[PDB]
């Protein structure tokens, strides 16, 4: 069951924090997400920017070994997934201390999307397994999966910088 | 009886209005026991071009799609049937679909993966919640009362929250979610 554990628990862990995300937008969309205390907005977005930047330069070595190395495949989707708890809770708690609603709930939304772009990478990768003999349109999914989480990073990286300037976060 | 008349005009109304969303080809399939209601058996030479009025025989949305060719098929499939029966076989295709006797909501679903929100028809059952198709009224997906857990409302939004029969809650944007709340709420208090 070579790497396919490893992509397994990786999308249950995924599975995990999209649910958080969407208690944070319930919460939110009711003008009922406290302001987390503790932390400041800086180290927040310092720790959004991060995780995103790692989640982004693991896209095309995760999609690469899906295409040909079983073992390498399970390193890097649990990989992958361990940035994802952090982007959780530090997007969570950024948009909890956002005062505009619109961009705590852009915030909510635009990590929700690369949450699931992520997640269908997984399927497609854990799908295409090692195995190289992998039909066309495993070839054509996965593909259009890594567009997918580019695209995903693109629109979150933006909202970032947005969200930054209005918090004075440097 | 006379009741068929009742009924008849009852969901031959519901599409016309647009509360009985159909797809176009549906439309025009009603629209063809419709024309053998209200014209008798279909003849080329008098029921022709610009013969009908679409708007009286079509929902607002397909009027400008160009329909009559294949309402005037469908009409020339009756042949010599009667109204009696021409109005029976329209209500039995309309109770033959899926979206019958559902509720209709127009919301916005974010598209999974992407930044993205395309219009939606969400339902609301008796029986189930059903995702369909704003253009094609394909259902898309459904589920059943039974599967569905938790629910809230805001005046933004509505989410479902299946618990472990799926990943994931179902949200929607919609300024009815009250609404839509409380028709769910009704059904399953109602299933006890």
């Amino acid at each position: 069951a070579p790497g396919q554990l490893e992509c397994e628990t990786a999308i249950a862990a995924l599975n995990s924090c999209l649910r958080d995300l969407d208690q944070a937008s319930l919460a939110a969309v009711s003008q009922q997400l406290a302001p987390r205390e503790g932390i400041s907005q800086e180290a927040l977005h310092t720790q959004m920017l991060t995780a995103v930047q790692e989640i982004s330069h693991l896209i095309e070595p995760l999609a690469s070994a899906a295409r040909a190395e079983a073992s390498q495949l399970g390193h890097k989707v649990s990989q992958m997934a361990q940035y994802f708890e952090p982007l959780t809770l530090a997007a969570v708690g950024a948009a909890s201390k956002t005062l505009s609603h619109p961009q705590q709930m852009a915030l909510l939304d635009q990590t929700k999307t690369l949450a699931e772009s992520a997640l269908q990478l997984l399927y497609t990768a854990k799908e295409a397994g090692g195995n190289p003999k992998q039909a066309a349109h495993t070839q054509e999914a996965l593909e259009e999966a890594v567009q997918m989480m580019t695209e995903a990073v693109e629109d979150l990286t933006t909202t970032l910088n947005e969200a930054a300037s209005a918090a004075g976060v440097v | 009886p006379v009741q068929l008349n009742l009924l008849y005009v009852q969901a031959r109304d519901d599409i016309l209005n647009g509360s009985h969303p159909v797809s176009f080809d549906k439309a025009c399939e009603f629209a063809g026991f419709q024309c053998q209601i209200q014209f008798g058996p279909h003849n080329e030479q008098k029921h022709k071009a610009g013969f009908l009025d679409l708007k009286d025989f079509l929902p607002k949305e397909y009027v400008k799609q160009k329909g009559e060719r294949k309402i005037f098929q469908a009409h020339k499939n009756c042949g010599q049937m009667s109204e009696i029966e021409a109005k029976v076989r329209y209500v039995k295709l309309a109770r033959s679909l899926k979206t019958y006797g559902v509720s209709f909501f127009l919301v916005k679903e974010k598209m999974k993966g992407k930044n993205k929100l395309v219009p939606r028809l969400l339902g609301i059952t008796k029986e189930c919640v059903m995702r369909v198709d704003e253009k094609t009224k394909e259902v898309i997906q459904e589920w059943s009362l039974t599967n569905i857990k938790r629910w809230a409302a805001s005046p933004k939004s509505f989410t479902l929250d299946f618990g472990d029969y799926q990943d994931g809650y179902y949200s929607v944007q919609t300024t009815e979610g009250e609404q839509i709340a409380q028709l769910i709420a009704g059904y399953i208090d109602i299933i006890l």
